[PDB]
């Protein structure tokens, strides 16, 4: 209960209108959250785009050990074709527990924590089908039916922990297997802090080779210095009275913080995003510094939509950055603060 | 289930300010116990109460659990639930003593023990 | 007095700009009215249309 | 002009360069001007004018002090509160009482209280040694 | 032990080494400001032990109690100490080295009396018994003069009033941000002055009202500022050791985590093979 | 001087009456963007629903 | 485990208190009786309430124990008057 879910089919909903299908199963989930699921995914527009693999909390075991496998294939299918698919495996660690339960069953010898020998090469030759294939492969499998498009798959396995202890079996086997990690601490979830995303913990090892450029320029920084925040803001507590240069990062980074946190079914596009952390990484927010910042985000999303949609088509269809669009976006900020409220 | 779009704001408010207002107590009460109480601001002197409050109005008499204590059992409506610790929490309550709100129902048994008391 | 208007105009705009403020989370109630208004009167539709 | 401080017990008031300057000994009002003969004196709590040199004046209150002057340089060392046969003695009095009883007050440091009460919190029954086998 | 049983503990622990960390870094920026403090109130003591020099041990050489030395027979301390723990050792070296002069002095059969500045000397008297007659509690980052009036306003009346007889101030020196020496040091009778004013020969005040009643209110200020320093000096002190006890401490519970993780991983092995012994040997 | 005074407070009076026209011109052209859009979408989730 | 989930109650005998001389040993507030009062005399049931509370802030303030002496005096009664009654 730290808001997986809803992260995976928030990054489902995305792409409604991009090249990419997607596919969601769900493993071991109990019926009424797959009945929520496919009423918001078609609520929002974007079940016309997406296969659902089902096998709910109640059915056997054997069918919850085998779905990822079939959603795989169904996303295969359209990797082999030179098309992009991304796949959500809903807790890989309860397929897991159902593998255990059939291997068990079959009187097969244990391992580590009763999870049979093989319990990595079970989901590491599930994982290494998510993959980017090269134009002469798709061309050799559809037999020259396609000649300049390469295909690929994207999965995002879901884990969960017991009170945070990545160091468990089942993660640190998934984390050995993974690129990367998007850790959610439940403290942060609690605090109302959502998504709860902590940085530092979480890192992806493709990284900026696949961020549009507008959004590499601009999001270098945040990262280091939320976590250079949190730290400076743990010690904070026991030292009142404190140093004015530290004053300043320890109010900067509450702003980030408080930025970077949204409504749950409200994706936000490229452009939306980019200009929102150009405000808050250029001083714009120095002077909002009571937190009535939501309603500066809303205002200004409101603002930039209304006047200068030609720039935003730009942004989202090019990601590209300039010094010209830099001047741009210092110009629509100039003009939101002057003229507006919040 | 706890989200503003089905319990409404009024509720959301009332149980984040509930929330609150104990975990500011729960801090305030280390300083309390090494510096002292009349060490405290004015204004955390006024948190003390309030959530002190708080965790007594919290407390209920069951009717199974009279036979335990004696005491007769109430039934407590959502709205004076809401009612009572939206009351306490803005300081309408801060001229009762905080035994006026232990084992009582609903706010108006409060203002009536203690006028009683 | 030039500094009272200095004061006088960073007073006018911070009141005009409070005074905005009003009138927009005003459009947000309304707004939240009327869409209530639009769902109950789609629900009672709906009943009316499936028990036909 | 002529160098002067104003220096409390406590930290520095002034130390710039003055023309002249006029305060209120106990034996009445008495005006420095440059060059003024080497002069001990009390001082009794009020103003005291200074004019800097280019002839800037400004006004300084002092609870009272004891003014010396010296061949081209005064000091002037002022009291940080006003003082008195009566108000010492009844300072005096109150250190008495509080020390014939046990009374004892809070020093101001939340700090030190919020660290201290959490680092009693957290090392309180952690059963470390016995739990790693450490002798000592 | 139980591999969870430790774990908790290792969470325990470091949770420890974090707050003595910020507890370090606060003592080490107040340490900075205390002993700026402590600069700033050098030149009143100095400008005004110049003055007094002049009319104690110049030309007419006027003649006062505190300047001369009769004969004793009873002694009298004032004492500053800390108001906080976790200061290491600082304050029971000073209350020992006190301890240790003042038996000395009843050796001789003299009665001695104590004025405390602190808490924690208030505390630690009372246990082992001594005469405390005055006191000032309570002073925290913000030590007032207007505050030290008190008991030093005491023990000058009971010198003056004939009771008290070579009364002395115990503090801690600040020497090295990290060295810090508890010394006994004597206020009244006047400590002797290095330098002589022979060269003042040549230049008299024109004292306004009259020489005597002038000295006087001289050398009661000159006490007040030589104790203000010695509270302020102990400050500084105070939080320099601080510095260094919690520096030690974090050091102490890094190598805790040390020993704590050895334990956590055999007891993590051992629960691993006695589950997995466990289900192969039930297996027939 | 005063003769500067004069000018620079009517000029910055005159600054700031332009800036609170604008903005208050400019929050009723909100209220009136999200007025419309409530309207839009008062009919297109009733179609939604009533289609469901 | 299972005969802690099948009884009643359970009254914790622990080494710890028993060495530093608290006998009988019985650790409170970590033992329960689910019988309560209603297997007490009413004298007893009257008397025991204030026991248990007594107990139970001193539980809450026993962290600060090894630390006394820096505390203030209102909560240095409660912790004294906990020893007291153990
Ligand atoms: N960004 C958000 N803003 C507000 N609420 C959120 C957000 N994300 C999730 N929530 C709320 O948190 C609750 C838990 O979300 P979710 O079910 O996605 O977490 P989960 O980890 O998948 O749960 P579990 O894994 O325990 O089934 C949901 O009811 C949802 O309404
Ligand atoms: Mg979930």
């Amino acid at each position: 209960q730290t808001g997986k879910t809803a992260l995976a089919i928030d990054a489902i909903i995305n792409q409604r209108d991009s090249g990419i299908k997607c596919i969601y199963v769900a493993i071991g989930q109990k019926a009424s959250t797959i009945s929520n699921v496919v009423r918001k995914l078609e609520e929002h527009g974007a079940l016309a785009n997406t296969i659902v693999v089902v096998a709910t909390a109640s059915e056997s075991a054997a069918l919850q050990y085998l779905a990822p496998y079939a959603g795989c294939a169904m996303g295969e299918y359209f990797r082999d074709r030179g098309e992009d698919a991304l796949i959500i495996y809903d807790d890989l660690s309860k397929q897991a527990v159902a593998y255990r339960q059939i291997s068990l069953l079959l009187r097969r010898p244990p391992g580590r924590e009763a999870f049979p020998g093989d319990v990595f090469y079970l989901h590491s030759r599930l994982l290494e089908r998510a993959a980017r294939v090269n134009a002469e492969y798709v061309e050799a499998f559809t037999k020259g039916e396609v000649k300049g498009k390469t295909g690929s798959l994207t999965a995002l396995p879901i884990i969960e922990t017991q009170a945070g202890d990545v160091s468990a079996f089942v993660p640190t086997n998934v984390i050995s297997i993974t690129d990367g990690q998007i850790f959610l601490e439940t403290n942060l979830f609690n605090a109302g802090i959502r998504p709860a995303v902590n940085p530092g913990i979480s890192v992806s090892r493709v990284g900026g080779a696949a961020q549009t450029k507008i959004m590499k320029k601009l999001s270098g920084g945040i990262r280091t210095a939320l976590a250079q925040y949190r730290e400076l803001a743990a010690f904070s507590q026991f030292a009142s009275d404190l140093d004015d240069a530290t004053r300043k990062q320890l109010d900067h980074g509450q702003k980030v913080t408080e930025l970077l946190k949204q409504k749950q079914y409200a994706p936000m596009s490229v452009a939306q995003q980019s200009l929102v952390l150009f405000a808050a990484e250029r001083g714009y927010l120095a002077d909002v510094e009571l937190s009535k910042i939501g309603s500066f985000e809303a205002a200004l999303l409101a603002y930039v939509d209304r006047d200068h949609a030609p720039l935003m088509q730009e942004i989202n269809q090019t990601g590209g950055y300039n010094d010209e669009i830099e001047g741009k976006l210092k110009g629509i900020l100039d003009s939101f603060k002057a003229t507006q409220s919040w | 289930q706890l989200d503003p779009l089905v319990v409404g704001q009024e509720h959301y408010d009332t149980a984040r300010g509930v929330q609150s207002i104990l975990q500011r107590y729960q801090e305030l009460k280390d300083i309390i116990a090494i510096l002292g109480m009349d060490e405290l601001s004015e204004e955390d002197k006024l948190v003390v109460a309030r959530a002190r409050k708080i965790q007594r109005f919290l407390s209920q008499p069951f009717f199974v659990a009279e036979v335990f204590t004696g005491s007769p059992g109430k039934y407590v409506s959502l709205k004076d639930t809401i009612r009572g610790f939206k009351g306490i929490m803005e300081g309408e309550y801060d001229h009762l003593p905080e035994q006026a709100f232990y084992m009582v129902g609903s706010i108006e048994e409060a203002v009536e023990k203690a006028k009683k008391l | 007095d030039l500094d009272l208007a200095k004061a006088s105009a960073t007073d006018q705009l911070k009141k005009a700009k409070a005074e905005a403020q009003v009138i927009i989370e005003q459009a947000n109630k309304r707004r939240s009215q009327i869409l209530d208004e639009a769902k109950a009167e789609a629900e009672q539709e709906r009943t009316k249309i499936v028990a036909q | 002009t002529y160098h002067l401080d104003v220096v409390s017990a406590e930290q520095q008031m002034f130390s710039g360069l003055v023309e002249k300057i006029q305060v209120t000994g106990s034996e009445g009002e008495l005006g420095i001007y440059p060059g003024h003969a080497p002069l001990l004196t009390a001082i009794k709590p009020g103003m005291i004018r200074i004019v800097k040199q280019h002839g800037h004046e400004e006004f300084i209150y002092l609870s009272g002090g004891i003014l010396e002057v010296q061949p081209g340089n005064v000091t002037v060392l002022a009291d940080t509160a006003i003082r008195g046969q009566d108000l010492d003695e009844a300072r005096a009095m109150e250190a008495k009482r509080k020390a014939e009883e046990h009374i004892s007050s809070s020093h101001g440091d939340v700090d030190y209280a919020q660290a201290s009460a959490e680092l009693a919190k957290a090392i309180a029954q952690l059963r470390v040694i016995e739990l790693t086998k450490k002798a000592m | 032990a139980g591999a969870k049983d430790i774990r908790s503990k290792i969470a325990s622990v470091q949770n420890t080494q974090k707050i003595t960390k910020a507890m370090e870094m606060v003592a080490a920026s107040k340490m900075r400001k205390s002993q700026d403090r402590m600069a700033a109130s050098r030149p009143y003591a100095e400008t005004m032990r110049k003055v007094i020099g002049h009319l104690a041990h110049g030309n007419l050489e006027y003649k006062h109690p505190y300047l001369e030395d009769r004969d004793v027979k009873r002694v009298g301390y004032l004492v500053v100490s800390t108001d906080r723990g976790l200061a290491g050792g600082l304050n029971i070296n000073l209350f020992k080295k006190l301890l240790a002069e003042m038996k000395t002095w009843t050796d001789k059969g003299v009665q001695a009396d104590l004025a405390m500045i602190g808490s924690k000397g208030v505390s630690f008297f009372n246990s082992v018994g001594g005469n405390v007659v005055a006191q000032v509690t309570g002073m925290g980052d913000n030590p007032s003069l207007s505050e030290l009036i008190g008991p030093v306003k005491v023990m000058l009346q009971a010198y003056d009033e004939g009771r008290l007889d070579k009364l002395y101030i115990v503090s801690n020196k600040f020497i090295n941000t990290m060295s810090q020496v508890p010394t006994i040091s004597q206020l009244l009778p006047l400590p002797a002055s290095d330098d002589d004013d022979l060269k003042h020969k040549s230049w008299d005040y024109l004292y306004e009202p009259d020489p005597k009643a002038l000295l006087d209110t001289l050398l009661r200020r000159y006490v007040e500022s030589q104790v203000y320093q010695g509270v302020v000096e102990n400050l500084a002190s105070e939080q320099a050791a601080r510095m260094v006890a919690m520096k030690a401490a974090t050091d102490n519970g890094g190598s805790l985590i040390k020993e704590l993780q050895l334990v956590y991983n055999k007891a993590r092995q051992a629960s691993i093979t006695q589950e997995l012994t466990e289900i192969v040997s039930g297996a027939a």
